[PDB]
């Protein structure tokens, strides 16, 4: 009976007295946590060992029994430093003891503190556990209560106030609960013995340790290793977790603004794109416009005006990879697609279902296709809606839905399908031996202007800050040019769907300067670059 | 002209400078009584007329200057002892709104003497460092209750230390000013 | 409308204030917006032309009691709100320059009127610093003196240098035991650290 | 126990002070009492939670933080108010002991307790909350026993008893065995009086967070809701909805002896107190709207004003705009006395050159009609466009879903012949009928069809017959009321006008 | 507000500083510790005056037009020379001319004659702070 | 409320709804058409530095001010139920400046009583997050995204004050 | 810790109705109209006529409360902040003093009806208002030791009453309530109606009364003081005879009771 009080007294005196130099680090942490309504304390093992090794010995021998005593000691201190009501505080631990590989845990480790690491592969939804709980006695209608704590219980049968063999029921109307979550940990990929699939464990956490990690992340864990019921005299193992480890500034945009006022910025960005590829000036210019895009608009009668750009390329393999690297969001694929969804989408089967290809998945970003001629039959017809409407719509086998396809397409190949693109160009080659020798020397080196990340961040900044508008001079210029080309063709086609493409290119050119208005300077280069032919 | 962080307030360095002008009691280990000090902001007679192991009173900055070397020893103030600090904590607990009557420089002087003069105390220093903390924590509770009475007119405070006031100054004055602006705007 | 350019210009004042306040060591106030200011002044000139034309129509008798009064009055407000924006922006950059003048007593971002303004204010500071009250170094340190003697380590090879107290030889990564009142200026210049 | 009485008194003071709730009680009562002498309105009232705050903060926070202790006495007081007001005499046997009190509902300013299924957390248990999401599942409606009445054969005395279950009450009571008593305390054999007993309706649903809010492709989260009495069947799957109710827990949670080592948690629910839809179509007119509509109708040329106000961002094509307006108004549907039916709804087709705003104009109808479904001609099959079999259950297609609405079909020329012929019934008989293994049924499909297509040769050829340019059978073209041909004829002033227009746009 | 300058105190203090400096030099040219105390005391004294004068000049920057208007009012109950020291008077006067020249040429040269005043009270916003 | 104050300069440029009481020639540029008159009972959205005068100068003054959406009844009920949870930053970036200007303009009594309580109740949690110093980021960062531009300055000058004191003590 | 720091007639009636009921203790002041005098008197008279009619029909307190409570909002409002309602109530009572002081039969009828109305309105109060009203009237509880010594007798006396009047059917609930209940000691002659029904415990000429009972003492004090005030009112009726314009109204008011 007295041992429960001496242990609590000891951990209480630990928190009140541990100085390193001149700051009572655990008193300060416990106070600073309460002010932001965080009811927990993060103790470090090495400090506990330094203070008194006997306390650590008791904790190391019987953790399931002693962790609750230390938690209630924290509550008793929390009241003195803040009251002249609070829940029970959660204890959290940090440690540097030797990691055990997950594959070596065995019967020698049951009910011991264990430190390990791995990859999280799954996460459950949250669930409710009881801490303070109220009871009603069915016969006499007397009432009482119980206090649960979550360490390795059932309803009692000692009836009170004969009173019967099993008379107790729960008053959910006057009881207290906490959150609980389950996780799965898989052993590290670079540890697994050859020819075997990795082993994994299941584990539990509650209160502030919940909702702290997501699938696919590598983590380190401190927790009690134990067993639970679910052959003869045999039980399943698991872990109880006690700790886990895993927009612009002003000085950034000042650089982007200095770039914006450079008189040769257009040349600089074109030079910075796939610099190993010789020649092909207009290809690089078109990729800049594809990355920057026009401006989206919405009208009073609800009609909606597209912002994206689309380009086709007829050496060429390198540019799509470069675009994939520089773009803020990107998807890469070959014409057959990643599944029976193809490029656009399809219905599959047993009940029917639907899945989207690599037009739906790239929504909001850029998508690049590596051989557009290898497009499947259904995609040949479906890409018309995907490009003109920025949607895909299906009404088959009782499915009736519409999918978003808001993206800019880059494509390459080697017909009427060319009409869907804003610009089309044919890649050109040159055969200087020095270029191949330089490439070969670099290949041997690995076997034995603006940088990508800065350019990607700049493109992001420009897309977020500016969406410019045509000046009246540009309108007169464009309309005069439009009727001039149609008249020239008539005396010897251009159509509105291409005028509205020239406008988007013009806006994308003005966007580099961050000029809020587009000007004749941009219109001239737009029509100059329009020579796809 | 003046820095932005000194427009309305004193930094802790200036607070230390202000506290350093107070007198303190010392035991010198040398006799100066029959060159002479010839100071211009203080008395000069006390330093010129020292006798070894005879108690005397000087400004704190000179006292710390001497204690840097062998030549001097500093007597702790009488409030800075275990018995008195026990009584002040009991006063703090007994009267849940009043502040106990500690001197206006208690925090600053404690954290100067514990660094420069750890050897000259009679009590064990590891207990004083605990009781000072207890006092500061209780006073912080009482402060947090008081910030629910910021108003358009005024407030009264008692026995709150200089450093404790200076810690809170830019919050109290700002919120109080805006309540005043909102109220007077409705009168006009 | 006539206030849009002002509402755009003042955002640069707010931006440069926050950039300046974030890092006291990194003061380089940005390019003066000559083009926006010129556009605002051109707008004011347009409004002046409109008021002058309206005064001609008033002298012609074109319903001048009500019509000229209301149109003139409304135009006057549009001019005043532009004056306020321009003065606010220029006053902010002036405060920054005044702050630098006290420590210093490069030029390309300042407008030429500002370039002569800074020189004028430097002359004023040295006039105050000279003459009577010279005994206290008005451009010196504002942090109270804590210690007489300190230990300082040698960060940059400036070689042999002269100072009012004497001569120093700044042998890279040597260490001095010396009075602070001497080396305060060299610490501010950045040849030394306190360790 | 005594506190219950004082809470009833305090809510009575509220009901006397804010008089707009008395008018609500009385108006429902007089309406129900009128038509009973010849539909009936529910015994339910919605209170503004703001009025209660301004009346008494101590009662407001009590309702909002301890609903199990404040909602029952408040609801009791409402019933006393409605009962003391005058009511029809000589009630029938079933009316005398209905066990049917009035019920409350809430609106306005939930503050911190306005939530979503992802963020509902164990801290919020037993609080009154508001959640938002999409309905995903609904149970069948079931009746539930709450009271039964019995007649004792010898003594001539009518007896009764009441039943409870954990989802029927906010406060907690000993559960009841659902047994009917056969014999009296005094040994008399009993009989059960159905029709005097009381049963109520019950339905469970599930609500999930909206897909627009799902993070990182992670699994979405959801809650189950309990509905009863009046709230049953007011929703269907796919509805966006906002639900108000008490968040509560249930059951023994494995502490009644189980193999789980109590790792499993307790069960939880929301008890539906009020339900509101979300607009994501319909509007309700104010008096001023009726006045403006009637006044505008007396202009000399209302048809021109209205037609030109459709898609003003599209230049030209006056006649197609007028045709679309007449389609949106429609004819009048006739049913003759012998059961014979005559069609009322207008179908329109337009075929033409590339880029001539066909798809752009077709897109406008989808955003001004009250019910509209859109599809591309090659992305849809005959069965998917009309109806399909599943498991036997029969599942509706797009033309069955838009019943009294409009269906838009783009790229109509790409639809296969096998798909087109499924439409021949729907555009005249306005029904769908299936005769397949284990099924025979007829379904209703009354919509108007509007569609766009490309001519056979890629551009319209005036030097060949219209049948050569338009490859569709005569029996299908006959079903479209208006067939429009449109082309991109090159002309200077036309080009200039259109280009200047799009640039101004 | 800007409080009135202590004219007499400053004269006496600055004279005392000069005399103490010469005394320190004479004793230095003639135990170490007394010199230590004297030197650091003079540093402590000079710091306070430096801070005080910098604060007053900062107040004069912010209320320049207000002080000028207070001086121009012939009916004022206090003269500007009562409030400020001679050095402060020089700073106020010449700094006002420097600032005035900068805005007068840059902005106000372009404004119509009704809006060319810098210290206008009658406009839709008061141009004088206090 | 100083002349050269940037925040005051910037807050006066917010637009408020207005209605005219006279037809006037040539002022159609306010309606973005310089070639036309303004006509009586037309409604427009004008910046406060202009509407504050046209509502006063005469008699009947030229413009009448309509009750703006940022002082609507829904906002007042949101304020009075839970002031600490409220996202004032989304309602309007400069709320406590415009509130005082509107109070001066119409001499409102009840609005002043609502706004005083709102400020006093939010100052509490602002001090809590100011006092809490590391020896956490998410818990603080969620509330500090709902502060006005007015409140951010008070938070910054409080946090720096506590931090400087803490640094000096433990040194 | 931090720290900061005729109209008289209206204040009089605010004070008189802070308790929500009054013994009608004090002389009214200022003026009202003669139409108001007649109408206010008739309104209170209608309520008291219905109270006497129901009592002559031998109806219970609950039935009378169901009958009379809807009439307050029309004739004589209660639980109200309105100065007009408060003046109407106060003045109407004082007017009917002058109408019903005239004879022993009229005094008895008026005292009976007004005391029953007092009982009704007291039942409408919250327990806090009842406590404050009783405390405002300057109205001996026994010691805990005396309660312990007499606990068996007191519990035997009140146990049935706790079950029937407070619905405490469980003996456990009765014991808990009795442990929390206070008792009053006074001479048995003061509560003789409870004595005749054996609802109080008697010892040495003193009756022991639980706190949840004893409202009959309050209403009896109201009735007794009203009777004495009516006797006084009767003695100075010759001063009422100086304004003739009031006597027809008072004759009309009394005629409905004769
Ligand atoms: N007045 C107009 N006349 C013609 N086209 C216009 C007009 N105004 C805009 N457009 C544009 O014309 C383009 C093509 O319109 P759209 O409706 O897709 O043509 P379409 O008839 O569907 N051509 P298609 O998809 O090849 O069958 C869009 O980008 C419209 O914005
Ligand atoms: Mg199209
Ligand atoms: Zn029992």
């Amino acid at each position: 009976d007295d041992d429960n009080t001496e242990i609590i007294k000891s951990f209480k005196n630990f928190i009140l007295e541990f100085r390193l130099d001149s700051q009572f680090i655990y008193r300060d942490q416990l106070r600073n946590n309460i002010l932001v309504k965080n009811y927990s304390l993060t103790v470090n093992m090495e400090h506990l060992i330094g203070y008194n090794e006997d306390i650590y010995k008791k904790l190391s021998d019987e953790p399931s029994d002693i962790i609750p005593l230390f938690e209630t000691a924290i509550t008793q201190v929390a009241k003195r430093i803040s009251i002249l009501s609070l829940p029970t505080f959660q204890l959290i631990l940090n440690s540097n003891a030797n990691q055990i590989p997950l594959r070596d845990l065995d019967s020698e480790h049951v009910s011991k503190i264990v430190r390990l690491s791995g990859i999280i592969i799954s996460t459950s939804v949250l669930s409710s556990r009881a801490t303070y709980l109220s009871i009603m006695c069915r016969n006499c209608r007397h009432t009482t209560s119980i206090t649960i704590n979550n360490f390795n219980v059932s309803l009692p049968r000692s009836c009170l106030s004969n009173c019967g063999p099993d008379p107790y029921i729960i008053i959910h109307e006057s009881s207290k609960f906490i959150d609980q979550q389950f996780l799965k940990l898989q052993e590290i990929p670079e540890l697994v013995p050859v020819g075997e699939m990795p082993r994994n464990l299941t584990m539990t956490c509650d209160r502030y340790l919940t909702n702290k990690v997501i699938p696919g992340t590598r983590v380190t864990i401190v927790g009690i290793y134990s067993i639970y019921n679910s052959g003869v005299a045999i039980r399943t193992p698991y872990i109880k977790i006690l700790g886990i480890q895993s927009m612009f500034t002003e000085e950034e945009e000042e650089e982007f603004l200095q770039l914006s006022r450079n008189p040769k910025l257009y040349e600089i960005l074109t030079n910075s794109i796939a610099p190993s590829i010789f020649g092909n000036e207009d290809i690089k210019k078109a990729i800049v416009c594809l990355l920057m895009g026009g401006s989206k608009k919405i009208l009073p009668d609800g009609m909606r005006l597209r912002g994206d750009i689309n380009v086709l390329l007829l050496a060429k393999s390198q540019l799509l990879k470069f675009v994939e690297k520089v773009s803020p969001i990107a998807v890469y694929t070959s014409g057959k697609g990643s599944s029976a969804a193809g490029l656009t989408a399809s219905v599959q089967r047993r009940e029917f279902y639907l899945e989207g290809g690599a037009m739906v998945l790239a929504d909001g970003g850029v998508v690049c296709i590596d051989e557009f001629d290898k497009m499947r039959d259904e995609d040949r017809v479906a890409i018309h809606e995907a490009m003109e409407q920025q949607t895909i719509s299906i009404a088959k086998a009782g499915i009736t839905t519409v999918l978003n396809s808001r993206t800019s397409v880059l494509a390459a190949a080697n017909t009427t399908i060319l009409s869907r693109f804003d610009m089309i160009f044919i890649v050109k080659d040159d055969h200087n031996e020095e270029r191949d020798i330089s490439i070969a020397n670099h290949v041997i080196n690995i076997h034995t202007e603006i940088s990508i990340e800065k350019m990607k961040r700049y493109i992001t900044y420009c897309r977020l800050k500016c969406a410019p508008r045509l000046s009246p001079q540009a309108a007169e210029k464009l309309s005069s040019n439009f009727v001039t080309i149609r008249k020239q063709l008539l005396i010897n086609p251009i159509t509105i769907r291409q005028l509205e493409a020239i406008i988007r290119i013009t806006e994308s050119l003005a966007k580099l300067e961050l000029s809020p208005i587009a000007q004749e300077r941009h219109v001239d280069e737009a029509i100059r670059l329009f020579q796809a032919s | 002209s003046l820095p932005a962080h000194l427009q309305q307030t004193f930094s802790p360095e200036e607070i230390q400078f202000i506290v350093e002008n107070e007198p303190i009691k010392i035991f010198p280990r040398i006799t100066t009584r029959q060159t002479r000090w010839q100071l211009i902001t203080t008395d000069d007679k006390a330093l010129n007329n020292m006798v070894a192991m005879r108690s005397t009173e000087v400004v704190l900055w000179i006292a710390l200057l001497l204690k840097q070397q062998s030549k001097c020893s500093i007597v702790a103030p009488q409030w800075l002892t275990t018995k008195e600090l026990d009584r002040k904590i009991q006063y703090e607990k007994t009267h849940p709104d009043r502040f106990s009557e500690l001197p206006w420089n208690w925090l600053v002087l404690a954290r100067i003497l514990f660094n420069k003069a750890k050897d000259d105390f009679h009590d064990p220093i590891h207990e004083l460092r605990g009781k000072i903390q207890d006092l500061r924590e209780i006073r912080q509770i009482k402060v947090l209750k008081g910030l629910k009475y910021l108003n358009e007119s005024h407030l009264q405070l008692d026995n709150l230390s200089l450093l404790e006031i200076n810690e809170l100054r830019p919050f109290i004055t700002e919120i109080m000013d805006k309540l005043r602006e909102i109220h007077t705007a409705s009168l006009t | 409308m006539y206030g849009d350019l002002g509402n755009k210009l003042v955002l640069e004042a707010k931006r440069t204030k926050q950039l300046y306040a974030r890092s006291n060591q990194d003061v380089n106030l940005p390019m003066y917006h000559e083009d926006i200011i010129r556009n605002i002044l051109k707008e004011v000139s347009n409004l002046r032309k409109n008021t002058e034309y309206l005064k001609e129509q008033q002298q012609l008798g074109m319903l001048d009691d009500k019509v000229a009064k209301c149109q003139y009055f409304v135009t006057l407000l549009c001019m005043e709100r532009n004056k306020r924006c321009l003065l606010a922006y220029q006053r902010l950059r002036t405060d920054i320059l005044d702050s630098m003048a006290w420590n210093n007593n490069d030029t390309n971002n300042l407008s030429h009127q500002e370039q002569e303004y800074l020189k004028e204010y430097c002359d004023l500071i040295t006039d105050l610093k000279s003459g009577d009250l010279v005994d206290i170094d008005l451009s010196g340190s504002l942090v109270p003196p804590s210690d007489v003697f300190i230990d300082v380590r040698v960060l940059k090879d400036a070689g042999e240098i002269q100072t009012e107290y004497g001569v120093f030889n700044l042998i890279k990564d040597s260490q001095f035991f010396v009075r602070q009142s001497d080396v305060e200026r060299l610490i501010q210049q950045g040849y030394l650290q306190k360790i | 126990d005594a506190v219950f009485g004082d809470r009833v008194r305090r809510f009575q003071e509220f009901l006397d002070t804010f008089t707009s709730y008395r008018d609500s009680v009385r108006s429902i009562q007089v309406y129900n009492s009128n038509n009973a002498a010849n539909n009936i309105l529910p015994h339910r009232i919605i209170i503004s939670l703001d009025d209660l705050r301004e009346f008494d903060r101590s009662f407001w926070s009590g309702i909002l933080v301890e609903p199990a202790y404040f909602i029952p006495p408040a609801e009791k007081a409402l019933t006393d108010l409605a009962d003391s007001m005058d009511d029809v005499p000589h009630p029938n046997a079933s009316a005398v002991s209905s066990r049917h009190p009035w019920k409350l509902s809430f609106k306005g300013s939930f503050g911190a307790h306005a939530l979503s299924p992802r963020t509902l957390t164990a801290q919020h248990l037993n609080k009154l909350v508001s959640v938002e999401g999409i309905v995903t599942k609904t149970s069948l409606v079931r009746p539930k026993l709450i009271r039964s009445v019995h007649y004792a054969a010898k003594t001539g005395r009518f007896h009764y008893r009441d039943y409870t279950d954990a989802t029927t009450t906010l406060t907690t009571r000993i559960p009841t065995p659902a047994i009917y008593p056969t014999e009296d305390t005094e040994g008399n054999k009993l009989t059960t009086e159905y029709g005097y007993s009381t049963f109520i309706d019950h339905q469970r649903i599930t609500v999930q967070e909206m897909p627009e809010m799902a993070p990182a492709g992670q699994l979405p989260r959801s809650i189950d809701v309990i509905l009863d009495d009046d709230l049953v069947d007011k929703t269907k799957p796919g509805d966006r909805v906002n639900v108000v109710g008490v968040f509560k827990s249930l059951g023994a949670g494995g502490m009644n002896q189980s193999n789980s080592n109590t790792l499993i948690g307790f069960k939880t629910l929301i008890l539906g107190n009020t339900v509101y839809p979300l607009h994501a179509a319909r509007q309700m007119l104010t008096d001023f709207d009726i006045r403006n509509i009637n006044k505008l109708s007396k202009k000399k040329d209302i048809f021109d004003i209205l037609s030109q106000s459709l898609a003003p961002s599209i230049y030209g094509h006056d006649h197609i705009k007028k045709a679309i307006l007449l389609m949106l108004m429609g004819g009048v549907e006739k049913n003759l006395e012998n059961g014979s039916h005559l069609r009322g709804d207008i179908n329109i087709l337009m075929v033409g050159d590339p880029s001539t705003a066909k798809s752009q104009l077709l897109r406008f109808v989808l955003n001004t009609a009250s019910l509209a479904i859109a599809t591309t001609g090659r992305g849809s099959s005959g069965v998917g466009l009309t109806a399909a079999v599943t498991t036997r259950r029969l599942e509706a297609g797009a033309m069955v879903l838009a019943d009294r609405g409009v269906v838009c079909i783009d790229e109509f020329d790409k639809m296969t012949d096998v798909d087109r012929v499924a439409i021949h019934e729907v555009m005249e008989q306005q029904t769908v009928t299936i005769a397949k293994a284990g099924i025979h049924t007829t379904l209703n499909a009354r919509c108007s069809v509007i569609a766009a297509a490309n001519p056979v040769f890629g551009q319209y050829d005036v030097n060949r017959d219209p049948h050569q340019n338009i490859a569709l059978p005569d029996s299908l073209l006959s079903r479209f009321d208006l067939l429009f041909v449109v082309t991109d004829d090159i002309n200077e002033i036309r080009d200039r006008s259109i280009s200047e227009h799009v640039l101004r746009t | 507000e800007l409080l009135p300058y202590p004219h007499q105190l400053m004269k006496r203090l600055l004279n005392r500083i000069s005399m103490q400096s010469q005394l320190i030099e004479n004793i230095s040219m003639g135990s170490k510790l007394p010199l230590l105390c004297m030197e650091t005391e003079l540093e402590r004294l000079k710091f306070v005056i430096r801070s005080y004068i910098r604060c007053r000049l900062s107040k004069i920057d912010k209320f320049s037009l207000y002080l000028r208007q207070l001086n121009e009012d012939e009916n004022s109950l206090i003269s500007l020379t009562d409030l400020l020291s001679k050095d402060e008077i020089k700073y106020h006067d010449t700094h006002s001319l420097i600032w005035l020249k900068l805005v007068n040429d840059s902005i106000l040269k372009y404004m119509p004659e009704e809006l060319q005043a810098i210290n206008d009270t009658e406009g839709s916003v008061n141009m004088i702070d206090e | 409320m100083g002349y050269y104050d940037i925040d005051d300069v910037l807050a006066d440029g917010t637009e408020f709804p207005c209605k005219f009481q006279y037809d006037i020639p040539g002022l159609g540029y306010l309606e973005n058409n310089p070639g036309r008159p303004i006509t009586k009972n037309t409604k427009l959205s004008l910046p406060l530095w202009l509407a504050r005068i046209l509502a006063i100068v005469g008699p009947v003054p030229f413009v009448e001010l309509l009750p703006p959406d940022m002082f609507s009844t829904k906002v007042m009920n949101a304020i009075k139920t839970d002031p600490v949870a409220l996202d004032l930053h989304s309602i309007n970036s400069h709320f406590f400046s415009l509130a005082i200007k509107w109070i001066m303009l119409f001499s409102e009594k009840e609005l002043a009583n609502v706004v005083s309580e709102l400020l006093l109740q939010r100052a509490q949690e602002l001090n809590h997050h100011a006092s809490s110093l590391s020896i956490t980021n998410i818990a603080t960062s969620t509330f500090l995204l709902k502060l006005e531009e007015m409140e951010k300055e008070i938070y910054k000058k409080s946090h720096e004050s506590y931090k400087d004191t803490k640094r000096w003590m433990f040194k | 810790m931090f720290r900061q720091s005729s109209e008289e007639e209206k204040k009089l009636y605010a004070r008189l109705y802070e308790s929500k009921l009054s013994f009608y203790d004090l002389p009214p002041q200022g003026e009202i109209t003669l139409e108001q005098f007649e109408i206010w008197a008739i309104d209170r008279l209608k309520i008291l006529l219905e109270i006497e009619s129901c009592l002559s029909r031998n109806k219970s307190i609950k039935e009378i409360e169901t009958i009379i409570k809807p009439q307050f909002q029309k004739l004589l409002p209660f639980n109200t902040e309105s100065l007009e309602d408060r003046k109407k109530d106060y003045y109407s009572h004082f007017i009917l003093r002058l109408c019903f002081c005239r004879s022993k039969e009229l005094r008895e009828k008026f005292v009976r009806a007004e005391t029953f109305l007092f009982k009704i309105r007291f039942n409408m109060l919250t327990s806090t208002d009842q406590t404050k009203f009783v405390q405002s009237l300057d109205l001996q509880f026994i010691s805990n030791e005396e309660k312990a010594e007499l606990s068996h007798q007191l519990y035997q006396t009140v146990s049935a009453s706790l079950q029937f009047q407070l619905n405490l059917n469980e003996e456990h609930q009765r014991k808990q309530y009795f442990q929390q209940e206070k008792f009053i000691k006074l001479p048995f002659e003061n509560v003789i109606e409870l004595v005749g029904n054996r609802l109080v415990f008697l010892k040495d000429g003193y009756a022991y009364l639980p706190q949840f009972q004893q409202l009959n003492l309050l209403s009896n004090e109201f009735a007794s003081k009203l009777n004495q005030e009516l006797i006084k009112t009767y003695q100075y009726l010759p001063r009422l005879n100086e304004d003739d314009r009031l006597l027809p109204i008072l004759n009309h008011l009394s005629s409905g009771y004769t």
